[PDB]
């Protein structure tokens, strides 16, 4: 699984999957939750994004199953697209980490 | 009129004439302490009496019952007498029990002299016509208003006063129509006295950087319940400003450089002593925008910051000490920002004086200093007389405080301002969040009846603080109609509740003509007619302090009454 993860067109597509289900996955009221979550997260000036597991198992599941078996590989690529969400819900906040 | 703006200098050189010798003393001054403005005109003026090595005394007085008891006992041979911030609106030479004859001398000629002048300077309006116009003692230093605006009410004062038939009945009901009409304005301040009394230094030729200061001090003062009028005065200080700022450039910050720029002063609580975090926090402004007394509001001021690429603790670091280019940057990170949370009237032009090496201080700090050392600075009349000459003794802290070899009295006034904004704090958030407010058809009502810091609003500009944060609020508020409001503390110690009687106003950005305030009269109407006991003897005739067991059936006379 880590040499697929680590093969460069798949990881950019890795990137692309994950940015969308952080944008896109809502709650039954159709609010977003990564987008309430994110924004949750600035106000309190967090380093920490709580991503539930079961959300990535309901939508896009495969990258719940490379999560799993590969989590090293993964979870560097998840920090990238998370930093790149919440520096696109709030301007700058690489200045605060 | 009796002293228009064009002639200060000839009321400036009959006091010089009258009342200046080596020999003597024989000017006095009365100050309406609790008033900062009047504090900083008072300044400037003795300033100038010691330039000109004049003989002079400053006595600070609470209200109209001190007045009358100090005027009671001057000597004859004080021959000149100024009353600072207040007076203008009552009829002096009746309630000084002036017979014009007593004071008459030399009258050759259809002419007459008198051996004591009274000088008005108050900012206060509608004036009363006796001393604008009935009295040959009585001395006012007009603004302009009465040239610009009471024509008809000067020619109905003289006819009705001429008028001692059916031509004589129609004259005297439509000239008694004119001034009932005029009389029943709610009351309103229209111009600093400090900017007066430059205006007189500008006349003299006087003017100095000293002086402006002490000119913008005193009217940035009106900047937060008179805002209008600080707005009309605003040009002229930037001309001052311009005119009196030396010629260097590139001028290296130096040890003896005296400096005062106008520069960008944003609308936050003493942002160069607080944090950041707390000089939004206790904004008066930002409170009423984010509805900062909740945790949702609490939530969106957090959200800002975060936006802003600020981190909470940089936020939270005591303003020097918070990073050098977060200070350089704000001005683009506010600009960036604060139109997205609806706070775009933060940003905003003022003036900001710096001394050496000894740090910056606008005057927007510079009066929250100042009123706090007014406010919190150092057997029922006793008590209640010893309290007022507490007051009276704060007047000298913040008097004292306007000179710059005494800055750690002004640090002193710094922290008691903080300190003092927090106490208001959290008593706002108690009267929010229990909802205290209740909403009487003509007027909203709060009256506190019980809480943390109570002892506090037994001062009056303690509890004008309250007043303001709240009405900042409600102000901002889409669902409210602007309405007046009366809010009221009780005194445990004297039994008796502190009642102060407060205007609305528009939303700070918007702009309409002013709003007045008519609980100056409607007090005074509900007191001549009731067997309560009420003392109304404040110079912000608005406010009055009332027994306990007498405030409801006041409120309920005063619901009743059409004249809110």
């Amino acid at each position: 699984y880590s040499e697929w993860i680590t093969q460069p067109n798949v990881s950019r597509t890795i990137a692309r999957e994950l940015k969308s289900f952080l944008l896109e996955y809502t709650d039954e009221t159709g609010r977003s939750v990564y987008g309430a979550r994110i924004r949750t997260l600035g106000e309190m000036n967090s380093e920490s994004l709580e991503v539930n597991y079961r959300h990535l198992a309901e939508s896009k599941a495969i990258l719940a199953l490379f999560l799993a078996k590969c989590p090293e590989e993964m979870l560097k690529i998840f920090d990238l697209v998370a930093m790149e969400a919440t520096e696109l819900h709030y301007p700058d906040y690489a200045r605060i980490h | 009129m009796y002293y228009g703006i064009s002639q200060f200098s000839e009321a400036y050189n009959k006091i010089l004439r009258n009342s200046s010798s080596h020999s003597s003393c024989q000017l006095v001054i009365f100050v309406s302490c609790l008033n900062i403005d009047a504090l900083c005109a008072t300044k400037m003026l003795s300033l100038l009496f010691k330039k000109q090595l004049v003989q002079s005394q400053i006595v600070p007085i609470f209200g109209y019952s001190e007045l009358r008891r100090h005027y009671s006992q001057l000597d004859d041979n004080i021959n000149s007498l100024l009353l600072v911030g207040f007076g203008g609106v009552i009829d002096l030479e009746a309630f000084l029990e002036i017979d014009p004859q007593e004071y008459v001398i030399d009258t050759d000629s259809g002419e007459q002299s008198f051996r004591r002048d009274i000088y008005v300077l108050d900012a206060h309006r509608p004036w009363n016509l006796d001393n604008i116009f009935g009295s040959q003692i009585i001395q006012c230093f007009d603004d302009g208003t009465v040239d610009d605006t009471l024509g008809e009410q000067k020619e109905a004062y003289y006819k009705l006063l001429e008028l001692d038939r059916k031509q004589r009945k129609k004259q005297i009901h439509e000239y008694e129509g004119v001034l009932e009409e005029y009389y029943s304005q709610g009351t309103t301040v229209v111009n600093s006295i400090s900017a007066q009394i430059y205006s007189l230094l500008s006349a003299i030729g006087e003017t100095n950087l000293s002086n402006l200061w002490l000119n913008i001090l005193g009217t940035t003062s009106l900047d937060i319940a008179y805002a209008q009028v600080y707005n009309r005065l605003y040009p002229l200080l930037q001309d001052e400003v311009k005119r009196l700022t030396p010629s260097s450039r590139n001028s290296v910050k130096t040890p003896d450089t005296l400096t005062l720029n106008i520069q960008p002063d944003y609308y936050l609580f003493l942002l160069r002593h607080s944090s950041l975090y707390d000089s939004f926090y206790y904004s008066n402004y930002v409170n009423a925008k984010l509805s900062l007394w909740n945790e949702n509001g609490k939530k969106r001021l957090h959200k800002m910051f975060a936006r802003m690429g600020i981190p909470l603790s940089t936020a939270q670091e005591t303003w020097l000490y918070m990073d050098h280019s977060i200070k350089r940057e704000l001005g683009i990170i506010f600009d960036k920002n604060l139109d997205r949370y609806g706070l775009q009237d933060i940003i905003r032009d003022g003036f900001v004086r710096t001394l050496g090496y000894r740090g910056s201080i606008s005057a927007s700090e510079f009066v929250e200093a100042l009123t706090a050392l007014l406010e919190v600075g150092n057997n029922s009349a006793q008590k209640l007389t010893n309290l007022r000459k507490r007051w009276v003794s704060n007047f000298w802290l913040s008097w004292d405080a306007l000179d710059d070899r005494k800055v750690e009295l002004l640090n002193r006034g710094i922290q008691l301002a903080q300190d003092l904004q927090r106490a208001i704090f959290n008593t706002g958030v108690a009267i929010l969040e229990k909802k205290l407010i209740k909403h009487l058809r003509i007027y909203r009502l709060c009256v506190l009846q019980d809480g943390p810091d109570l002892d506090l609003y037994r001062n009056p500009l303690t509890l004008l603080r309250l007043g303001n944060w709240l009405i900042e609020c409600c102000a901002e508020s889409e669902d409210k109609q602007l309405l007046p409001m009366v809010l009221a503390s009780i005194d445990e110690n004297t039994d008796t509740y502190l009642v102060a009687g407060l205007t609305p106003r528009y939303p700070r950005g918007l702009d309409k003509k002013p709003i007045l305030n008519n609980f100056s009269m409607a007090f005074q109407q509900i007191t001549a007619e009731t067997d309560a006991k009420v003392r109304i003897d404040n110079f912000e005739s608005s406010i009055i302090e009332i027994r306990r067991e007498d405030l409801s059936p006041f409120l309920e006379k005063l619901t009743l009454s059409g004249l809110l």
